[PDB]
């Protein structure tokens, strides 16, 4: 499941500590990322720490709970969105969306660049606003495996925007630990 | 002799100085804010820096040592070459804001006294904050290891 | 009749009267507004409350 | 002997009982059956409490 | 509602659409430069951080101005057209002719302080009512003796044009007297407590809102963070104010009826007049304290 060692170019040997190697690989280029303000949303290390700590994003964006069609009820300085599920279930409403964040841009084949509009088919776990989705929302909506995929995606996006070349497998080694435990409901 | 200066520099600088004078006229006319004047001047001088960079890159012979080291991928980058023989460009004040008036001199020509003084700010900022950058990186690495 | 006439007109209009009379609002409900046409019901009644 | 109070508690107990009404020095005009049936005159009293 | 008004509105809509096209072009350029600075900046870490932060501030500035970009237009006595908005927009191609003026610029000052009896060289002030990027409508105020032509959404222009009276024993312009009184109310220097009282039909509400706009522009440093509290007798009146309220800059207004004062509580019921009288007077404070002491 780990695959080959990047250093040797062959299947990783039994007993080799991939965890410490992944931690060092991620941390070593850390100084190349944009840092927090020392003058005392910019990306880089401040967001990486945000992703690995599973904190609620400051620039949070809501995500679609159900797949369906969007009915948009814009207000003077706020947005309201309703999703009519294609399954015929209960309509889902987001009610206090700000206009400081701009509405999601789609980039689908139906054009080259465009924003969410009435009648657009929105999938499960699809974001409605520009920003960052809350990983806990992804967990309750899309599930654990999709949360791990999302976390790896976001971290590697942050690194790619900064011109760093960490292989995804180290990020996956780290993220596997973030979702290693279950809370028990009934004994 | 190898540090070539592109002949187009002065024409570009005069054009952008005319643009800056136009903005000065508009500001003195009450049509523009102080902060917005700073914004516009910063953007114009960024355009000037890009123009001078292109002129320098097209003027240098392919086999000149200074451009040879950069283009060979041995070390350095075109930004350092533009700073060396083009113009230093805009520099930040202690608050991190760009100072609207750029350093039009290059290190080949040698900066004037005030250009050098305003240059020292970002230099000391970089010298001072490096330990904090290293500490943040080390902290993240430590948590990942743990 | 007033309601029907004010439909073809231009502007905004209202009927002011006691709550007991259908399709009317008390004067206090218009305390700060202005209208083009107003139809007032039973002045001798709303004047007494 | 000294309970923690909320404005609604104070006004409800004051309006609902004649004894607390007389103790506070208010007239019988203020008594009403339902304490927490607020009216536009109660809002500033609630704010002051 | 008429085809002429629709055509003028369409012209203004086209101009606003061009403004938004320029906005989007600038935002795209800024985003491209931001990505380039993140990925391939050859300077020191401090210089890269400074440039990236500058571009991020620029992008945020563009985003916050996306909604309601344009406030209105000023038509000068010399026919010059000035557009007032959330951002300044200039043509580098024509020596920076302002297509849009930042509302805080001195040249945009008349949009807030100008009056129909002491105009700042302006002929007309037009306000755009907008939702998102589209202009839902516009309203004209004429800084003189209007002829009742342009649509104002308040009918003051037509009603003033419909004035009728003889010259009188001493000749009086009549209209100019109304303009002078409304101006002397609006341009008052006293920033403390002001009381405006007039018989019905004098348009006291719009005059008061003009006074509020003048105050909030003149002293924007001292008030913009604190906002405005607009108190009205009924929710419908507060909707009316929301319709006619002029530009407040970056400031904001909170609308309340006297029954809405307590946060989280809404009240409409009225007491008997005797209970209302006793509860309204400050001598209730003696009762309340006693009620606590008991």
């Amino acid at each position: 499941c780990y695959g080959r060692s990047m250093a040797t170019g062959k299947l990783v040997d039994i007993g080799e500590a991939v965890g410490i190697v992944a931690a060092q690989s991620i941390g070593e280029p850390g100084t190349q990322l944009t840092m927090r303000t020392f003058h005392q949303i910019v990306g880089g290390l401040p967001r990486v720490q945000e992703l690995f700590e599973a904190r609620v994003p400051r620039n949070k964006a809501p995500i679609a709970d159900v797949a369906g069609r969007v009915r948009l009820e814009e207000s003077d300085k706020f947005f309201k969105i309703t999703i009519v599920p294609d399954d015929g279930g209960e309509e889902v409403v987001y009610d206090k969306l700000s206009k400081r964040q701009r509405l999601r841009v789609i980039t689908h084949e139906d054009g080259t660049e465009g924003v969410l509009s009435d009648g657009d088919h929105v999938e499960v776990g699809d974001q409605l606003m520009e920003g960052a989705a809350d990983p806990h929302e992804v967990l309750r909506v899309q599930g654990p495996r999709e949360v791990q995929i999302h976390l790896v995606k976001e971290v590697q996006e942050v690194y790619r925007a900064q011109g760093v070349s960490i292989h995804d497998k180290h990020i996956e080694v780290i993220v596997r630990q973030m979702l290693r435990r279950v809370t028990i409901i009934d004994s | 002799a190898d540090v070539l200066v592109p002949p187009q520099k002065q024409e570009i600088l005069e054009r952008h100085e005319a643009e800056a004078d136009a903005i000065e006229r508009k500001y003195q006319r009450g049509a523009l804010n102080h902060t917005e004047r700073n914004e516009s001047l910063v953007k114009i001088w960024q355009d000037a820096t890009e123009e001078v960079g292109k002129a320098l890159e097209e003027f240098y012979p392919a086999d000149n040592p200074i451009i040879t080291i950069v283009k060979s991928g041995a070390t350095g980058n075109l930004t350092q070459t533009r700073t060396l023989a083009g113009m230093k460009g805009l520099v930040t004040n202690p608050k991190g804001e760009f100072i609207p008036r750029p350093i039009k001199s290059s290190f080949r020509e040698g900066l004037t006294v005030l250009e050098y003084f305003i240059n020292t700010h970002g230099a000391r900022k970089g010298l001072a904050d490096t330990a904090l950058r290293t500490a943040d990186s080390g902290y993240l690495t430590r948590r990942l290891v743990d | 009749e007033f309601v029907s006439e004010e439909a073809g007109r231009e502007g905004t209009s209202v009927v002011i009267g006691p709550p007991d009379v259908p399709g009317t609002v008390p004067p206090s409900e218009t305390k700060g507004l202005e209208f083009d046409a107003v139809l007032v019901v039973e002045p001798e009644r709303i004047l007494a409350d | 002997l000294w309970p923690i109070l909320t404005p609604e508690d104070v006004l409800a107990q004051l309006y609902t009982s004649h004894e607390r009404l007389r103790a506070a020095g208010a007239p019988e005009c203020l008594w009403r059956a339902d304490g927490e049936a607020w009216t536009v005159s109660d809002v500033p009293l609630l704010d002051e409490l | 509602s008429g085809r002429d008004y629709e055509d003028e509105l369409q012209s203004e809509r086209d101009y606003v659409a061009g403004l938004y096209a320029r906005l989007d072009a600038e935002r795209a350029q800024s985003q491209r430069r931001y990505a380039a600075a993140l990925r391939e900046h050859g300077g020191t870490a401090v210089e890269r951080d400074a440039e990236v932060r500058a571009l991020a501030k620029d992008i945020a500035r563009l985003n916050v101005a996306d909604n309601g970009l344009c406030f209105g237009r000023l038509d000068t006595l010399d026919d010059a057209r000035l557009y007032i908005g959330r951002l300044g927009i200039f043509d580098r191609d024509n020596d920076f002719e302002p297509l849009l003026l930042d509302w805080r610029a001195p040249m945009a000052r008349p949009f807030y302080v100008a009056t129909a009896a002491n105009p700042e060289n302006m002929r007309r002030r037009r306000q755009f009512h907008t939702l998102g990027r589209k202009v839902v409508d516009f309203t004209d105020e004429i800084l003189g003796r209007p002829t009742g032509a342009e649509h104002d959404a308040t009918n003051d222009a037509a009603l003033l044009a419909a004035v009728n009276a003889p010259r009188g024993e001493g000749m009086r312009d009549i209209v100019a007297t109304i303009q002078a009184e409304q101006d002397q109310v609006i341009r008052l220097d006293h920033t403390g407590v002001l009381v405006i009282e007039g018989g019905p039909g004098t348009g006291k509400t719009v005059v008061a809102l003009h006074r509020v706009a003048y105050l909030l522009y003149t002293y924007r440093k001292q008030m913009e963070r604190h906002g405005v509290l607009v108190v009205g007798p009924t929710p419908a009146f507060l909707d009316h104010i929301g319709r006619v309220l002029p530009s407040l800059g970056e400031s904001d207004a909170v609308f309340m009826t006297p029954g809405d004062f307590v946060p989280g509580l809404h009240v409409t019921a009225e007491d008997t007049p005797e209970a209302a009288e006793v509860k309204g007077s400050l001598k209730i404070l003696d009762v309340l304290k006693a009620a606590v002491a008991d």
